Order: C-alpha cells, then structure tokens, then sequence
C-alpha cells in the first residue's frame, strides 16, 4: 500500500498512537508527512473518519504543512505523535 | 561495548532528555524522540527521551543531574542504553513530594506543579525515580511510587496523575536536587573547566595515588572580587565529584579563643583525612592568613604558622584537596602560595555579557516570568556585576511583584503563602530594580 | 652550622636529608612553621627536644627548615615570645661544641632574611647558595623525575630543559606531574568504557612528547 | 549581476589562485582548479586558478595583492568573473625583471626564480601581468613581455620561458610589492579588523562626508610594547586604501630648533590635507606630547599645544585620518584623548603562539628553510616575543647559515653575492639563533 | 560508451590533456577515476598504448589509487590533469 523505491535513500518512522501505545514502525524516504498519514489510516481503518494531528515532542512541535517531505521536516528517523484534535 | 557511554554534562535543561551524537544514534538504531532505558550503578535503571546532540562526543552521552541520581551515577561514569519499545501510555502513576523540599508549601501540588509539568509532554517515567518541578520560587522534588504498566510508562493525556497525600522522608542515598551542581554556576566554562581538570584523578580515581608515585595537586587557590561564586565553584565540585565537603570559614576560625583557632584548623584536616576523598574549602583566607606585616597579634601569627604546618601534613593523604578564596593574591602571606601548598591559582574573573546571562538565567528558573521580559537586555545594563549582585537583581525584582500584589491581596480577604504560582515577574519589576 | 640559601625549591631539605643518609648519620627536622604553630613554651620545649635526641644520636643532622619562621631579622619579630624562640636558637646551638658530633643545616631564602646574629662565628659561619639550576643541570632533574615512568621515544628532554629556563626543580619535577598525570587523563576515557583496570595498565601506559607540550603551557 | 564580486583578502598565499565560496562555483558553473578570467578597473584583465574557501562570503573573491595590482583594485572594490575555456598551453612566453627589484642580484634568473616557480605548477599567465618569484632573501617581480598564444595562456611543461636581458623599468601606476601591505602584518587580527572599519568610509569613500553631516574618526592612537608593528600597521592601512601616508617622527622633530619644530609639524598637516585622502602617522608621540608633568621646557610645551591647535585645526579636513603610537596610555598628555582629537585606541598587545607563527612565516617567505625547521616549535620557545624579536630572530638565524658556509666559500675560490638562492637555514641555524 | 545512471547524483569533469590545450569535459558521479582514464582512452584512441597518470593541480596531488569514487577523491566539478610519464 506504500511504495518505497528501494534505489533511493530510506528512512524509518515509528508512530506514537493515540489510541493506547500503538506504536507502528515503517520505511518511508522522500515521502511527505501525508505519506504517514495515509499509512496511519491503512494500518487503523478506524481512524479515517477520526480527527488527528502529526507532532513531534521535545519540544512539542505539530506537523502543520503535511505537504513537506520527511527530509525537509527534519524527520528522518524519528519517533512522530498522533494527537487525537 | 557500543551501548556503554561515559555521562557528560546536559546542554537540553529538560530533565526528560539526554543526548548522544549523531553517528553514536545512528549506531544504536535509536529513534529521534525515542524512549530508551538507562542502566546505572547499584541495579538502578531510568527511562529516557534520547535526541542528537551535535556537539556531543559519539562515545558520551548528556543528562541532567536529576537523571544521574536516579541512576546513582556521577559525571564521567559509565551507563549503558538500550531502547524501549515495548513502553506503553500508562494508566494511572502515583508520585508522592519528598518532604524537605514541601516544607511551607501550602498549595494544590497537582494543579501548581505536576499538572502543567506533565501536560501534553509525553514523559516516560519508571518506578522510583526522583523529578524536580520549578515553580513558585521554589523546587519540588517527588518519588514516583507506582505507576500502572510497572515499572515504566509514559505519561499521556489520558494517564491518570495520583498524589494522595502524605510527603515522604529522603532516604541516604537521595541526593537533594537543591544541592550545588556545576548546573547552578554560569559564567565560568574556562576555570570551571580547569578546576575539574586538577580535581579529576585525585577525587574520582583515588585508587591511582595508592598505585603510583605521581603528585597531583593539593591546594588550589580561587581568585576574584566578592560575589563571584568561589564558595560556589568549590561546594559544587565537592558534590559533583561525590568527595566529603568541609568548609572552614576565615572569620568563623579568627572569631575563636586564642588556642580554640588552632584547634578547629586541626580538626577541619582531620576530618577531611577521615572522610576522604574530600575538599576542604577556606572561605576568605585572608582573614586568617593576610599579609605578612598586616598581623599584628602573636596568636595572629601562630594560626598562619598552624595552617602552613597543615598543609604540609597533606601528602596523597587519603586524598584530600584545599581550595581558598582570597580577593587578590597579595592579599594573603606568600607563604601559602608555596610549593607544598597553594600552588596552583585559578582566577575567578568577572562575568561577561554571556556569563551574567547565564547567571540570570539561574536565578530565575523557579520563578514565573511575563513574557515581556528579556534577562538578555539586563544582561546588557549590568556590565559590573558579578554573579552574587545578579542574584540580588532577581530576588529584589521577585520581591517587587510581591509588595504590587500585596495590597490587592490584603484587601479581597489574604492568600499569602500561595497566590505566589500565579504572580508573574514583569519587566517592570526588573526595571525598578534596575535603577535602585 | 650550614647556612643553604636560594629561592623554595632548589632542593635544601633533599640536599640534607641525602647527606645524613649517604654519611649514615642521623637526621633529625626542625620545620620553622612546625615550631612557630605551637604554644608560647611548647615551641622552646621542642627545640630542645630536637637537640637533645640529636645529640644522643650522633653523628647526626638536625635540619632547621624555613629558618625565617623562627629567627627573622631582629626587627620583623614584634612577639616578646618570639624574641624568646630566637634566643634559645642561639643557645641551643653555641651550646653545641664538637659535641657528640652533631652537624645543624638550615635553609633559607636569602642571607638578609634572619637574625644576623646567627650568621654568628660559633653558629651558622658556613653559607652554600643553592642557586636556579642551568639547562645542564635542569635535564639531570628532569631525568631524576622521569626515572619511573616509561617516556614515549618522541619524548626529548633536552628539548624540554630548553624551555624552562626560570623553572627550579620543584617546578620541573611538576612538569614531569602534570605530565604524567595528563597521559593518565587521556587514558582514562578508554578505559572505563571497556570494562577499568584502573590501579594496573599504569606500566602500558607511556608519557608522550604531547604529554609535555600539554604541561608546559598550562 | 552574479559575476560580479567585492575583492578581498587571500588565504591561500600562491599568487595564481583566487578563492569563491562553495555556493558561488555552484552557481556560476565554475570548476575545482579551472582557469578564470577576472576584469578590473583600467580595462586591466587577470587569468587565475579558482578553488573553494569554506569561509569566503558568497559575494566575495579572495585574491593576493599580485592580482588586485594587476587589476588596478583595491581591497573592497569590485571585479568580474567569468570561465576561461578556450585558454591553451602556451608555446612560448617571454618575461622581464623589474628593475627595481633585481638590484644586486647576480644570477641566472631562469634557473633561480623562473624554473621552479613554474615548473609544473600549471600557472595561468597574461600578458602584462606582473608576478613575484621569491628567493635568496630576495622578492623578484617579473613582467610577461608576450605569450605565444596571446594574450593569455598556461605555462605548461612543453612551454619555452624567455627572459632574454635587460630588466625594464617600472611604470608609475605599478605599485611596488616590496610597499607593506596586510599580508605583512602577523597576529593582529582583531585590531588590524577594526582600524580597517573606522577608516573604509573616510579614506575609500570621501565623498560621502560631503553628502552627510556625520563624524568619522579624525584620531587613532595605536598603544603597545616597542616592535609590535604599529608603524606596519598605519603604512599597510595607507598603502592598502590608496591614501597618501606622511610620516613625524617624535625624535625628529625634538631634535630640531625651538620653532622648526612648530614649523615641522604644521607643514605635516598641511602636506597631508593637500593630498588627501591621506594618512598622518605620529610615531613616538609620547617623544612630542608627554604626560602635562613630564615636560620641563618652555619650549616643549609650546609643541604639545601647537599638536592640540593642528589636531582641532581639522574639520572635514577634506579626509585625514592621524594615527600615532605610543608605549601606553597613560604615557602621554591627556588632553591629545579629548574628543575631537585622538578619540579611538587600539591596543596592539604582545602576539599569541599563533601570531607569533605568522610573524616567522612572514618574515621566512625569501628564505630556503630546510625540512627540518620547524617554525610552530620556534613559536612556542618565544613566548615574550613580539613581532621585531621574530624577524631579529630570522634574521640571525639566516646570517648563521651565511657565516657557515663563509669559511668553505673563501677557501675554493668566492662565490659570495650569489650562492645564496642554494644555502638554506636549518633548524640548526634557529636554534643557535634562539640562544643568544 | 560511458553509462550514467540519471537516477543517481552527477557531476562534470573537465579532463587537461597533456597532448596540448585538449580541454574534454564529461558527465560522470560514483564512478571510479579509472573510469576517467576509461574515457580518456576512448576520447583519445591513440593515448590506449601512451603511459600517463592523472593529477589536480594547487596543490599538484597525483591521483594514484584510480579505484576511489569521484565522490570519495573530492573530485567532484574538478579539472582533472593528464600528465605523461
Ligand atoms: N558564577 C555564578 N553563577 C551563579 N550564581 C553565582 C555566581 N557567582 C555568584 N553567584 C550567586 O551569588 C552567591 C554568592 O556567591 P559565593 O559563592 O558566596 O561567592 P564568593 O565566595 O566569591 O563570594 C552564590 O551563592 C550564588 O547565589
Ligand atoms: N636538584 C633537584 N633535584 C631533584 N629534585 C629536586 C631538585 N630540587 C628540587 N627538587 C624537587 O622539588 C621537591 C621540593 O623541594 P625541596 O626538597 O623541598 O627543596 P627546598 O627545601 O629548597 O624547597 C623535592 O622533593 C624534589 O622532588
Ligand atoms: N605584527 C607583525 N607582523 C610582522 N612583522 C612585524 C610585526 N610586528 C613587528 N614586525 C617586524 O618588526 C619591525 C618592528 O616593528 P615596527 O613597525 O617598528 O613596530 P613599532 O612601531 O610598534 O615599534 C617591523 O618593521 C617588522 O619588520
């Protein structure tokens, strides 16, 4: 359902859940945080219809523009936090 | 062998992070905002939030004092790290305030302290770990005693927060977080740095002076104007290093019966000797030994004579190091600054602009400040001063917003001893403190 | 009497003591500071005290370091007890004749620093300056405080007395500390991570030329 | 545009190679290494090797002061870049000694300077370019009479180097590279950084304070221990901006009669408002101007006040700038510090271990050292020094290595004022030097 | 002749023959520099038999283990020299 070209750079990304301490871990590379949204509603169904948000902690800092790339968001290998909204 | 990592000094102030190197993360397989599990000295673990450092060494790894405690571990040991990724949101934690650092504390703590610390910050915590939350002017310290996944979980939006009354007591071991740490003194990287360096071996490797033949320093003597932090430097190093403190204060020695002087200056080295590794500290030294000709008593001279006589009875001796502070190297007898004595001199300048932003930004870290103010810009209007006038600074500003709401208070009855999580320092206030 | 003057750390005491052990003569210290930190009376009694043993031990060394403590030029002394202090010196030591044997060596910083009574003809009528060692003798210390650590082969000592003109041994044998010690530092690191052999692997360890440089501008 | 840079000063010492930022290559297209072709002032071209600097700006070039002659520019002025793609080994190029600077000198010139400075360097030349070949204690400048392939080309191994006789003469708008410049000044960084500042506007850009009604320094008191190089420095600042320099020596104006002296020091301000933008430099001023008490003359008093007048006598001054030494504040009258006189100091200190380093390469560029010199450990023997010790230093170090080889040149015979581009100074030599 | 992968980074060499001003410029990116002395051969039929080594220039470095990558040489945007031996 996610598509990695393996010839280009990759990274990992574990996803914090909100609902309890679902942690998800995944291949991603010059996706887009929206890349990690759709992979959180494929992994969760139940969340497509739910209203969240992409932050990073340490400090708290949410994931406004989902159009950046992970690169560009300085998101390569990181812990990234859903918070229900 | 790569988990293993030497602890080094925090640059992050969050007590919930340390920090490796790039590469060093990279290595481990560590997440960026990870929680990672430290392994102490004394079967002690902590949980951890791990972030890269860019200016840290790929084979150290960076932690608040908080999380040296916990771990039982001083600056230089060795921990281990490994990941954590089993570590659920927790139910429910219940933390209880250790009760020296509540005394006079007459407030919600949830609501004042644990409630705006924890809030939407995803700490991980673990079982009988100490935390420090500012706040109020003043510093709480609890105990976590249990939390629901046991031993470790982090703290989500939905964990529900227990005190459910009652302080505890501070066992042995319990280092105060209210003790001096090299985190409470700004403004003195280089001399810090070498005063660590002449201290290192001789406190934290005792075991070496048994095995070789080298010297390492005895006596060190700390130079500056009053208020500088020499009292500060030498108590922190003390603390840092784990050595037995003992301070010997010049007036208190000189205020004695003559005899009585003599007497304390005697038991001061003795009992160091015992409690070694140990620092003895001489406040104001020239008070006890000035000038050669600035004596005039008899008795004067036999206690300078006592304390030369001291020194030289120091060989590696358990291991035990002097440090002095004087305002100005003349100012005291040259015989001091003799070989077997005070040989080595580290000079403790005043601040620059950074240093006495350092300094502000120390005393100010249990208070409230508006948003108005800068401490950055009062860095700026206070060129001569050193660390003890800043210090002053902020406590007449904090005591300024004090007196303004004082009438308010007096009059819709009187809070008093409360009503102080909720004031705020305003520039205002640093301003008219400024110009007093 | 001998009379061994120079600035602190020329090596008097070191000088004393080696020629009492060398002669196999008995040594006995007189620490000025020592004598000076007693009570009014006890001072007297343990210069006595000190000529007495000496004298049962003969042949025998009493050295009397940091003479000025005790008998500082005429003047300086402002105590009624310290001028007493001074005049049992004199009589201690006129009071030795060939005695049992009995040599006193004292050391100081200058002649005009004590009581010129003692320079006196029955007492301290001998002075031998103890001066700054030259580049030669400089190296001789600098390898008398080497002689139990393994030096590096890049380790040049002559370099090293060319660069410490001022020093006196006292300094040079803290160089070779500093030195020492800052090879153990940069040592320490690797080994606490690779567990802390600690108080061993100090015969592995060798001090480098680095180690100097790093010492001799500190 | 892009192309267009602001010159500034070189880091890397080799006269063919400019320096742009990382950045800038990127984005004009250029190569690591690749032949560039700069345009000045004057319709002057220059043909360089262009390399990254990691701390040039993106909107400087760095260029050696060869080049700026070359270009008719100064530091701060502004060139154009642009690749040189067709540039060709040349076949045959053809160059001439400057007469000036080959005074003396009686050797092969081919094999002494021009063979090793080209030889496969892969040098860049133009026609009508003037470089600098240095050896035997010697700077020789060279210009390029023709290249085969004109006007530019690279000396490659297979081009033919001519210098067949008769050094030239040189024109009037070829500054000498024997004049001082910055690359002449080591270790004063800092101080040589701000001097630099007051005097841009006022020297590079007069006609601004016509168009304004702003202050620019008028007075520059340079303090420092004898031999620190500020006399160097107020030369290269004069030199470097293209302003006019004039010079009063304290002693040589105390040493005149009682009113040529006045008459001495008013035709120096006046020379100097004549031809400006210019530079008054008072070296020795404590000689002309000592402390209110220190006079005991008449007529010395008289000076002191006529420098006051002078000083105040410049307004607008169409654009001089007076700069003065002295050995320490204090040392001279304090009325020369009020305000409209000498009010800026720079402090000129004793050199750093790495100032001192520059000082001994500066004053070694002419010299053959051996492989065995070590000029960082001659550094850190001389810890007192200051510039005019190190270049003594050198100095006698170089006349050792002569005497040596005196003796062995006198038997087989007397080669003597040549021989002297073979000899090189040893370790030995500075050694030798170094205990004296 | 040379093969580029345009999915990967690239860079241009500009190739000095010693054979007189032969300025050759090329593509290339994680090739080797023998892959420059491959293309100097190919551009140069004649130069298949001649002995040369290639060098930079300011400071002269000869390029003498031809096995490193053009990223690993700090070749990348280089002039590189053809020097006769
Ligand atoms: N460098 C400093 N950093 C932080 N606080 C300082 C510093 N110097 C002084 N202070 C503050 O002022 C107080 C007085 O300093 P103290 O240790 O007594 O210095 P000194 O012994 O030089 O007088 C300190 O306890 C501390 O609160
Ligand atoms: N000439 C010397 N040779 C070797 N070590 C020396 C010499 N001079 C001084 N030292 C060192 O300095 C130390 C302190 O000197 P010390 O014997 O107290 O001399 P002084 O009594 O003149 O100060 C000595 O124990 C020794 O280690
Ligand atoms: N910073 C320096 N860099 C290079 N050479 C220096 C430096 N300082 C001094 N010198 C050398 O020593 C000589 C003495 O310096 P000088 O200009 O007379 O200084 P001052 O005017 O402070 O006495 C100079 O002409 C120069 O050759």
């Amino acid at each position: 359902m996610i598509l990695i070209d393996e010839s280009e750079p990759t990274t990992n990304i574990q996803i914090r859940l909100a609902d309890g301490g679902r942690l998800v871990q995944k291949f991603n590379h010059s996706h887009r945080i929206s890349d990690i949204r759709l992979f959180i509603v494929d992994a969760r169904p139940a969340m497509a219809a739910t209203s969240f948000i992409l932050m990073t902690t340490f400090p708290n800092k949410e994931l406004a523009d989902e159009s950046q790339t992970l690169k560009e968001a300085n998101l390569l290998n990181a812990v990234i936090v859903q918070r229900l909204t | 062998r790569p988990n293993r990592l030497i602890v080094d000094e925090a640059i992050n102030e969050d007590n919930s992070v340390v920090s490796l190197s790039q590469p060093k993360m990279d290595e481990l397989q560590l997440f960026r905002g990870d929680t990672v599990l430290l392994k102490g000295k004394k079967r002690r673990e902590a949980v951890c939030i791990v972030l890269s450092d860019d200016t840290c060494s790929d084979e150290k790894i960076r932690m608040n004092r908080v999380v040296r405690n916990n771990l039982r571990v001083r600056l230089g040991d060795v921990i281990s790290i490994q990941p954590c990724p089993d570590v659920k949101y927790g139910k429910r934690i219940h933390v209880l305030p250790i009760d020296d650092t509540v005394e006079g504390i007459t407030g919600n703590l949830f609501e004042v302290y644990l409630k705006p610390y924890f809030l939407e910050a995803y700490r991980p915590i673990r079982k009988g770990d100490i935390f420090l939350v500012r706040g109020g002017m003043r510093a709480v310290e609890f105990k976590v005693v249990e939390t629901d996944p046991s031993p470790y979980c982090i703290v989500a939006p939905d964990t529900v927060i227990h005190c459910e009354g009652e302080p505890i007591k501070r066992e042995d071991e319990e280092e105060s977080l209210n003790e001096v740490g090299y985190d409470d003194i700004g403004g003195c990287r280089k001399q810090l740095a070498q005063i660590k360096e002449m201290v290192e071996l001789p406190l934290r490797h005792p075991a070496l002076f048994k095995a070789i033949g080298v010297k390492p320093p005895r006596g060190i003597l700390l130079y500056g104007p009053p208020g500088t932090g020499k009292t500060l430097i030498a108590r922190a190093v003390a603390n840092e290093t784990g050595a037995f403190f003992f301070l010997i204060n010049g007036p208190e020695i000189m205020s004695k019966l003559a005899g009585e002087s003599e007497s304390n200056l005697r038991k001061a080295f003795e009992e160091a000797a015992a409690n070694a590794p140990a620092i003895i500290f001489i406040d104001e030294l020239d008070a006890i030994a000035p000038k050669r000709e600035k004596t005039h008593g008899e008795v004067e001279r036999r206690i300078v004579s006592q304390l030369l006589t001291l020194m030289d009875g120091l060989k590696q001796r358990a291991h035990v190091i002097v440090m002095a502070a004087t305002n100005r190297p003349n100012s005291i007898d040259p015989a001091l600054r003799r070989f077997g004595r005070f040989d080595r001199e580290v000079d403790i300048g005043i601040p620059d602009a950074t240093g006495r932003l350092e300094i502000l930004q120390i005393h100010t870290k249990n208070m409230k400040l508006a948003d108005d103010v800068d401490l950055e810009q009062v860095a700026n209007e206070t060129h001569g001063h050193v660390g003890a006038d800043l210090a002053a600074l902020c406590s007449e500003a904090a005591l300024q917003a004090i007196r303004k709401k004082m009438d308010l208070i007096d009059l819709e009855d009187t809070i008093d001893a409360e009503v102080m999580n909720s004031l705020a320092v305003t520039m205002d206030d640093f301003r008219w403190a400024l110009s007093q």
